[PDB]
């Protein structure tokens, strides 16, 4: 038919990488360090998070 | 053709549904009760 | 006082190889049933002097269970002299 | 790990969901490409230290060892295919999904995050390879042997359960490797004698000492379909290196008795080497290979110090590529003659002259010239040991000695002629008995030219 | 006939609620008196002179095992005269109370109660119903628990195992491999009791399990191990795999879920600075594999299957509740962080 | 003539030990219900003399 | 025949339907004397569901639907090629008695699951007490060997337990040896010159073998002529219809008797032959190995997954 | 009872080689009573004056190797050094052992009673050497 | 008793297992 | 630990409740999944994908039951720390406050190899 | 055929008397296949009462 056999089993990478990402969303502890590891006053150590 | 029993056949059909309800009513309810206790 | 060591001495009719052993099965039934009055006695003896006034009911009820327990097994005991005539506990077959 | 086990889990009902003989091309091509995937996030940087997510991985930072365990899935189903094509479609489904099941418990090993939880997966393997070795033999001490397989593995690592339940509520808890900062030393006692000797002789038992053994020339020997978890028990030989893990911390302080592990050792490794000169079954020629320069890494970590952790860990994945391959050759060149014989396959490199490289580009991986990834494991362990004590060259040397003898035994068996026999022996090397002989050695002299990636913390 | 076996089969599960629900050390002789007298017929139903010459094997050793009992009663009346299920106030009762309770579970003395009565019943289909037995005593031994002498509880559960799994390497009557390996499973639950007596109900809802799982998967026909070989390759080949992964699973490997209990109960062995007790026992119940192996070494790699005889028709038994059993029996290591906190 | 002796004479020797001591457990159980009930009676009594039974 | 607990709590199967029509009847014969002439042709008046002798395929002849497979699958020592007698073989001779026990018994399972299930009367052409007078003159022909001989030997004292006997069990008109032009004028080319050994030897068995059973409670009617032809016939019709209930029954032993009150006679017969596998549940083999009765471990244990095609032929979804 | 313990513990220690293998006799005696009671209840009956089981030498074993197993001990705890040690206590397990040896010959029994019986001698003066506990409390 | 195939070289080439479809076996492996 | 036999007691409402689509009630009845289809292979179905009727209603058992399962599971951990607490805040006598010490007051062994 | 050796004398050997593993003693007996009845010895000539010049 249209092979779910086939490469649709691959396409559980992204399946898999979406509950990839839902532990770092929670383990948002501390924006506060001081080795470059800064989020001093900036846009860019908040983000990727 | 086909031929079941055509007397069970539904009652696990209906057994859930009834199951479900019971719980998603008692899930929704005591989602709830969390914030009227708390 | 002494009526309890007399009889706790006569506690000792059970003694376990004259329970089971020797054959004529039937003497070690016997004093399977004769272990009572000797759990009979020894209850009644302390029921009534030390006045509960309730628990006396209990020596009625221990012979009740023990005479149906004693029943019971002396019905397999002539299934045993029904297969053959003879009890004889040196009889064994399934072996352990 | 984010999603490694979760596609190579993905793999087991692809199949059993397939259609007939397809089976073997659907699931050799969905394997290959969880090698990008293996490669992709990880080999990252780099300083102190890549904690992965959570309490299931800390991403085999500073020893990588484990893309080595995705190429075997798409490896050894294609050596499996030469004599397994006779039984049912209902087992031939069984034999790949049990060694996904085997793969699938490797890949929270060597990671592991903890140390209770690599124990749980270091014993959750075991009841997948005794499967590959009692059923899916030869003829008979396949029994015996799937015995002498348990019962020193089992015997051994029961006693790590009272020690590593014993660290778990006497020190906080073991759960991270990384609440290991507060360590508290480890003292000369009469009991922290045997909280050493119990937490290290599980290890012992899988990487053997000359002693104990005797289980290794038992499943080597009586071997499944062609090496087919014979690759795999070489990478769990290997795969019992979490001595890494713990005696590098966790009593760091004994070496007090490190003696009679170091010398039987030692002195062993002379021995078991020299012992097999006289082997007339070839499977079990290379079988004594592997307890000889295996048993050289054991008085490599006992001895601390890096420049041995330089060539302790490349000496893991050395014959990790070597003595694969060997068992491959052997895997091969018995479809043809039905003996493992070593005297009976002679007459050979005329008939087949295109694996005659096959043979000599494994053998000189033993001699190991020096541009290699072997002469960069061994001298770096010699130039450790020698500052030890410096009379450990001698036995160490007459190490190299022998097993330059050896390996050309194994050579040279075939340089003879008049075949005297065999009118069978046909078949010339086809297509599939050179590709995967190759995929061998096409990464193992590869990471010769930039081997940093091959290297410890260090 | 059929009526009356329901209510011959109804009152064994009475008998063992009075032992539960009491305040009374009467109304507990009276719960597993009747135990004893509801058993006897079950034992009969085929009336075959080994059965009669068994039961009679089994009755007079749990009607002494009876009588102690309620020596041991009598004993602490005399002394300080409450009657709560609770501490026994003297040593010379709780000394003859614990070994006078050690034959209806039988420990490793007390021997042969287990072999003698388990072999060779014509009723071998169940026989189930010994797991009552094992279950009415260990309701008793939750209560009288703060009063031992701590040698005896451990010295008749020291020899348990030493003395279960020595006595089967030399078998071949597979009643008599489920006979033995149940004085095992005796001897790691009552090893603990003193120590934190819950989680030692985690290793009998295990055991129960387990146990009951393993004779449901014999009533096809298995009744000797030569007769375990004929079935692979005649009856079902899906049978000979689900009979390796019970066995598996019930010699205590982490990939399965009878490593469930040890895992957990040596978490409280140890924290109470005992070492060389688990440690012994540990591998102990390691030639308690070497039942089983060599077992799964009969089913699992076609051996013999000779005298040409086809069973072309199905099979029409009654598994019931057997779907359900390797899935818990089995499966659940993962999904129990606290099953001791449901049963706690 | 020693790596196939003397380190298999060691080890398999613990097979051949338990099970000479197998054979002393079933053979030695041949039936005798007599002999289970005398038998029960010296555990009975040296649990008494023993130790910390009675204490 | 009981249908589980529940149904049996309700309606009892020992005595609605067998109002005296249990009349369990069969016949013993010998060979070209007692086969249809006289057994075939009483099934009315009385009302006797016939059931044939034997054969390889019986268990082909059951669970469909139903042609029968071929002999590869039920490889036995095969009707007409056992005729060479082979004394000396691998071979084997008695592995036809195995398959020829275990497709007797089946039709003998099926006669009392009928009976109580309906009420008929059923005749047997030959029961499972007639496999031994075989082996009389297959033994003093040197065609068997013993340690073959006591083997369903032990099997007649372990399967045989809860089999109620025949009726009015008749020894059919036999001749003086006869059955020597018997077998030649009525054809049968490779039931061949195999002399008197054969012939006179289960002829002596059916006297001094058969003789218990014929002196058990149940009465016989036995004949010894020519045939019935209109004078057996109907004396073994009408007299032996008054011997099915008034000259019937001495000792009694088969009736559904006294525990016939939902009791071990009326249930644990009529619930042990439903489901017929349990009833050649004790027809395993040998210890091990018996050097007849075998069969390889995977040659010709791979002529199992060819009789396993699909290994149920029809379920769909759904249902 | 644990009295003798508390006589066999606490007085001698190395020194006063008599009373250390007089009592140190009486505990490996009494165990050859233990090992008779049930070789002459499991085992059937001997000859006429029970306990006369089948090959005897039962109490005969058992007491001489209670006799030498201070015996060993308290020469050797003197005379090399003077403390009591593992390495001290340990010569008591083989000749100790080898009575075993000596009686029902050797060759396959007598080292393997040399062996073993070394190991666990040495681990019981190691266990209160460094406190263990077998059956604790918390 | 006993059945073994030989040289699966019927004067065909062969790669792995057959003709065709499995001959894109190789392509799956090289490739 | 008060209000006897009860299978979860009143007092367990201020416990989240522990909602659905968390992994466990995931693998609740994954078990059963699986445990639907031995129960088609035991019986020779030949099917593997067969009546659904029977391949449903294993999944509604064990999600429902195991549901109402954990409501005391979570409970007990949580009658747990409750009394815990409470020991650590009475009797501070049993529970001192220790020092802070930075690495300026230690002097460890030193062993160097 | 080849796979393995699945001999005959791996049931025999497995045969069930005892188990006998290191040693030969006194077996028990090759135990019943049917159900376990041999011992049938259940008969007497009943009472011979002479009712006759008494
Ligand atoms: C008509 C054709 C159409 C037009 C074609 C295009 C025109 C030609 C292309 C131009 C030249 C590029 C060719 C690349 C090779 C030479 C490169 C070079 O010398 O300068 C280095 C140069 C460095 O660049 P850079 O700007 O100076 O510095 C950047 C780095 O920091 C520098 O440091 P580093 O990080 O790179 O570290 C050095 C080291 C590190 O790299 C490695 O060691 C990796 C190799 C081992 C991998 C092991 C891990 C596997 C697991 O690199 C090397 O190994 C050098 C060895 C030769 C390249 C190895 C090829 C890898 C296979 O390039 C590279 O290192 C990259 C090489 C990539 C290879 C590309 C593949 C080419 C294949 C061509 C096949 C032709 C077949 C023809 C048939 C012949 C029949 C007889
Ligand atoms: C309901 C409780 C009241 C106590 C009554 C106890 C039974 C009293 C005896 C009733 C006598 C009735 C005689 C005529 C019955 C009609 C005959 C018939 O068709 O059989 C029905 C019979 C009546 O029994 P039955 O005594 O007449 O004869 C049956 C034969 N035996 C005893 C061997 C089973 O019903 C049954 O067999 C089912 C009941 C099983 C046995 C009774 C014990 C349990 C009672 C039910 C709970
Ligand atoms: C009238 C009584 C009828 C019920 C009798 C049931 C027969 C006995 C069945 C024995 C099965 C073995 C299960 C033992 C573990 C009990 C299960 C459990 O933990 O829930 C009990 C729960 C929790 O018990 P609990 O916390 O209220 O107090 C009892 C605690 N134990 C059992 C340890 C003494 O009780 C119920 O509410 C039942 C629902
Ligand atoms: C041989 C058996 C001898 C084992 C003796 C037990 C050692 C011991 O007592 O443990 C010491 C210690 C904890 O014990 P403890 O002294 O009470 O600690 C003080 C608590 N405040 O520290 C420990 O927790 C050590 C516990 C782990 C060691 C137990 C296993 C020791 C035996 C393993 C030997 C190696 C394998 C040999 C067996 C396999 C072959 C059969
Ligand atoms: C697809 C299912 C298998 C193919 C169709 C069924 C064919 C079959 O009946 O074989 C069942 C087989 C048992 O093996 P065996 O008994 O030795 O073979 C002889 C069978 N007459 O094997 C079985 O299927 C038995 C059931 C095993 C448990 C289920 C696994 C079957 C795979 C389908 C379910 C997939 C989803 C569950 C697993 C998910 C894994 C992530």
């Amino acid at each position: 038919r249209d092979h779910w056999v086939h490469v649709l089993v691959p396409m559980g990478f992204v399946f898999g990488y979406y509950l990839d990402r839902k532990n770092d969303e929670k383990l948002t502890a501390f924006r506060n360090k001081s080795l470059l590891y800064k989020r001093e006053l900036k846009p860019n150590e908040e983000v990727t998070w | 053709h086909g031929s079941p029993n055509w007397l069970k056949v539904g009652l696990t059909l209906g057994t859930s549904v009834f199951l479900w309800i019971y719980l998603i009513k008692q899930h929704n309810e005591d989602v709830l009760e969390y914030k009227r206790r708390n | 006082s002494m009526v309890y060591m007399n009889i706790m001495m006569a506690f000792t009719v059970s003694l376990v190889g004259l329970l089971m052993y020797r054959s004529h099965l039937m003497s070690s039934l016997l004093c399977l049933e004769g272990m009572m009055l000797s759990l009979f006695v020894m209850a009644a003896l302390t029921i009534l002097n030390s006045h509960f006034t309730l628990a006396s009911m209990m020596p009625i009820i221990l012979l009740v269970f023990a005479a149906c327990e004693a029943a019971l097994g002396l019905s397999l005991l002539v299934m045993v002299s029904n297969t053959y005539g003879t009890d004889y506990v040196q009889n064994l077959n399934l072996l352990q | 790990m984010l999603k490694y086990i979760i596609p190579t889990i993905m793999l087991m009902p692809l199949t059993w969901l397939s259609k007939n003989n397809m089976i073997w091309v659907n699931s050799t091509a969905h394997s290959l490409l969880i090698s990008f995937t293996s490669l992709l996030l990880m080999n990252q940087f780099g300083d102190n230290s890549l904690n992965f997510s959570l309490l299931f991985f800390s991403d085999s930072l500073s020893t990588p060892l484990l893309i080595l365990t995705m190429w075997l899935l798409p490896l050894m189903l294609m050596a499996s295919q030469h004599h397994l094509s006779k039984e049912n479609l209902t087992r031939k489904k069984l034999f790949i999904t049990m060694l996904i099941s085997l793969q699938l418990f490797l890949i929270m090993t060597f990671t592991a995050m903890e140390l209770i939880l690599f124990y749980i997966l270091f014993e959750a393997t075991l009841v997948p390879t005794l499967i590959i070795i009692t059923r899916w033999g030869n003829q008979t001490e396949r029994l015996n042997a799937g015995l002498y397989f348990l019962f020193y593995t089992l015997a051994g690592s029961l006693p790590l359960l009272v020690a590593l339940i014993y660290i778990q509520n006497t020190v906080g808890s073991l759960n991270f490797l990384m609440l290991q900062y507060w360590v508290q030393p480890v003292h000369n006692s009469w009991s922290n004698v045997f909280m050493w000797l119990a937490c290290m002789m599980a290890f012992m038992v899988k990487m053997p000492l000359y002693g104990l053994h005797l289980w290794l020339p038992k499943a080597h020997v009586e071997a499944p379909i062609a090496g087919s978890m014979v690759l795999a028990a070489v990478l769990l030989k290997l795969g019992g290196y979490g001595m890494l893990r713990i005696t590098l911390i966790l009593n760091p302080m004994t070496d007090f008795m490190a003696y009679p592990f170091i010398m039987l050792s030692l002195w062993g490794m002379i021995m078991t080497s020299s012992i097999c000169l006289r082997q007339t079954d070839l499977k079990s020629l290379i079988a004594y290979s592997s307890v000889s320069h295996m048993a050289l890494v054991i008085v490599a970590i006992l001895i601390q110090t890096p420049w041995s952790y330089m060539g302790a860990t490349a000496l893991m994945i050395a014959h990790g590529l070597t003595s694969s391959m060997l068992f491959c050759l052997a895997n091969s060149n018995y479809e043809r003659i039905h003996s493992r014989t070593m005297i009976l396959a002679r007459g050979l490199q005329t008939l087949l002259p295109l694996m005659a490289t096959w043979w000599l580009l494994a053998s000189l991986t033993n001699l190991a010239l020096p541009p290699t990834i072997n002469l960069i494991g061994e001298l770096f362990v010699v130039m450790s040991t020698f500052s030890w004590s410096n009379i450990t060259i001698i036995l160490m040397g007459v190490n190299m000695v022998i097993t330059a003898l050896y390996s050309l035994y194994m050579l040279i068996m075939t340089q003879r002629g008049k075949y005297t026999y065999h009118i069978n022996n046909i078949s010339p090397s086809f297509t599939r008995e050179n590709a995967l002989m190759s995929l061998h050695i096409l990464p193992l002299l590869l990471l010769t030219l930039n081997p940093k990636i091959i290297l410890g913390p260090l | 006939n059929p009526i009356i076996f329901i209510i011959i089969l109804l009152t064994i599960m009475l008998g063992t609620i009075i032992v539960m629900i009491s305040s009374h050390w009467l109304l507990v002789w009276i719960g597993f008196e009747m135990n004893m007298l509801a058993i006897i017929p079950i034992m009969m139903k085929n009336h075959n002179p080994r059965a009669t010459e068994a039961s009679t094997k089994y009755f007079l050793t749990q009607s002494t095992a009876s009588m102690l009992l309620m020596m041991a009663v009598i004993i602490n009346l005399m002394f300080s005269g409450q009657w709560t299920v609770m501490k026994l106030f003297n040593p010379m009762a709780s000394m003859l109370m614990t070994m006078a309770l050690a034959m209806k579970l039988g420990m490793a003395p007390f021997h042969f109660w287990v072999p003698e009565v388990t072999q060779g019943i014509p009723l071998s289909s169940g026989l189930i119903l010994l797991t009552w037995q094992k279950l009415a005593p260990m309701s008793v031994l939750y209560q009288i628990f703060p009063s031992i002498n701590l040698n005896l509880i451990l010295t008749l559960s020291v020899l348990s195992i030493l003395i279960g799994g020595w006595g089967g390497l030399n078998q071949t009557q597979l009643r008599k491999i489920m006979a033995y390996s149940s004085i095992a499973h005796m001897g790691w639950m009552t090893a603990v009791l003193p120590y934190n007596p819950t989680m030692t109900l985690l290793n009998l809802i295990i055991y129960i399990i387990m146990t009951s799982t393993m004779f449901t998967m014999f009533m096809a026909n298995s009744t000797t191990t030569t007769l375990s070989l004929s079935h692979t390759w005649n009856k079902t080949p899906i049978m000979t795999v689900l009979i390796l992964a019970t066995l598996l699973s019930m010699g205590g490997l982490p990939p399965l879920s009878g490593f469930m209990p040890k895992w957990m109960i040596i978490q409280e062995m140890t924290k109470n600075n005992s070492i060389i007790l688990p440690t012994f026992m540990a591998i102990t119940a390691l030639l308690n594999l070497y039942f089983y192996m060599r077992l799964t070494y009969s089913t699992t790699l076609t051996m013999f299957p000779s005298t040409n005889n086809m069973k072309m028709k199905w099979q029409f038994p009654l598994m019931k509740k057997m779907t359900f059993l390797p899935t818990m029996v089995v499966l659940s290591t993962m999904m129990l962080p606290l099953t001791p906190m449901l049963s706690v | 003539l020693l790596d196939l002796i003397w380190l298999e004479a060691i080890l398999p020797k613990t097979i051949s030990l338990a099970q000479m001591k197998a054979s002393t457990l079933v053979t030695n159980q041949k039936g005798l219900i007599k002999l289970y009930f005398l038998s029960f009676l010296i555990t009975i009594l040296i649990s008494m003399i023993l130790f910390n039974f009675h204490e | 025949l009981q249908y589980g607990p529940l149904a049996y709590i309700l309606g009892e199967k020992a005595t609605k339907k067998m109002t005296e029509k249990s009349k369990l009847i069969t016949v013993d014969g010998n060979i070209c004397s007692g086969k249809s002439k006289l057994a075939k042709e009483i099934a009315e008046k009385l009302g006797l569901k016939h059931f044939p002798e034997a054969g390889i395929h019986y268990v082909d002849s059951t669970t469909g639907d139903g042609k029968p497979l071929p002999v590869q699958f039920s490889g036995n020592c095969s009707l007409e090629k056992f005729y060479d007698d082979p004394k000396s073989n691998d071979g084997n001779s008695y592995r036809l008695q195995a398959w020829l026990y275990a497709s007797r018994l089946l039709q003998y399972a099926d006669a009392l699951e009928h009976l109580l299930s309906t009420g008929q009367g059923v005749v047997l052409e030959r029961s499972i007490y007639s496999d031994f007078v075989f082996l009389e003159a297959m033994y003093r022909q040197g065609f068997i060997r013993k340690q073959c001989v006591d083997h369903y030997n032990q099997v007649k004292k372990v399967t045989i337990c809860e089999y109620l006997p025949p009726h009015v069990v008749v020894y059919v008109d036999v001749p003086v040896p006869e059955v020597q032009s018997r077998i030649q004028k009525k054809g049968n080319p490779h039931e061949m010159k195999i002399t008197s050994a054969y012939l006179q030897d289960i002829e002596n068995a059916y006297k001094g073998t058969f003789l218990p059973e014929m002196s058990e409670k149940c009465e016989v009617l036995q004949y010894s002529a020519w045939e019935a032809q209109d004078a057996e016939k109907v004396v073994e019709d009408i007299e032996y219809l008054k011997y099915d209930k008034g000259p019937w029954l001495d000792q009694n032993d088969r009736n559904l008797h006294k525990l016939r009150m939902l009791v071990q006679d009326k249930l644990e017969v009529l619930n042990y032959t439903s489901i017929p596998v349990f009833l050649p549940e004790v027809t395993v083999g040998a210890h091990q190995s018996d050097q007849v009765f075998q069969e390889f471990t995977e040659l010709p244990g791979r002529k199992y997954r060819a009789g396993y095609n699909e290994d149920v032929g029809d379920k769909w979804i759904w249902l | 009872a644990k009295t003798v313990l508390r006589q066999y513990w606490d007085i001698p220690e190395g020194t006063e080689c008599h009373r250390k293998t007089y009592a140190t006799t009486s505990i490996g005696g009494a165990a050859g009573l233990v090992v008779s009671a049930y070789s002459v209840a499991l085992k059937t009956p001997t000859s006429f004056l029970e306990g006369v089981a089948r090959t005897g030498r039962y109490t005969f074993t058992a007491a001489a190797i209670g006799a030498i197993f201070g015996l060993t001990s308290c020469i050797s705890a003197q005379v090399r050094e003077k403390p009591d040690d593992p390495l001290n206590y340990l010569i008591g397990g083989c000749a100790g052992g080898l009575i075993l040896g000596a009686r029902t010959r050797s060759y396959g029994i007598g080292a393997a009673a040399c062996a073993y019986m070394g190991l666990t001698a040495a681990l019981v003066k190691m266990g209160q050497l460094e406190g263990w506990q077998v059956f604790a409390e918390p | 008793e006993d059945e073994n195939l030989y040289e699966k070289n019927p004067d065909s080439h062969g790669y792995d297992k057959d003709p065709a479809v499995d001959i894109w076996n190789m392509r799956v492996v090289f490739f | 630990g008060r209000a006897t036999f009860q299978f979860l007691p009143d007092e367990a409402r201020s416990l989240p409740p522990p909602k659905l689509t968390d992994p466990r009630l995931a693998f609740v009845g994954f078990l059963g999944y699986c445990s639907g289809l031995i129960d088609n292979a035991i019986r020779r179905r030949p099917v593997l994908l067969a009546g659904l009727h029977r391949q449903l209603l294993y999944i509604t058992s064990f999600v429902f039951v195991g549901y109402y399962l954990l409501k005391r599971q979570d409970y007990m951990y949580a009658v747990r720390d409750h009394d815990m607490f409470s020991y650590i805040k009475s009797h501070p006598e049993d529970f001192p406050e220790k020092d802070k010490k930075t690495y300026g007051e230690v002097f460890e062994e030193f062993h160097p190899v | 055929a080849r796979q393995w050796q699945p001999d005959v004398e791996w049931a025999e050997q497995y045969g069930g008397a005892v188990m006998y593993p290191t040693k030969e003693t006194a077996h028990w007996k090759p135990p019943p296949w049917n159900d376990v009845d041999p011992p049938k010895d259940t008969l007497v000539s009943n009472l011979t009462l002479n009712f006759g010049p008494q």
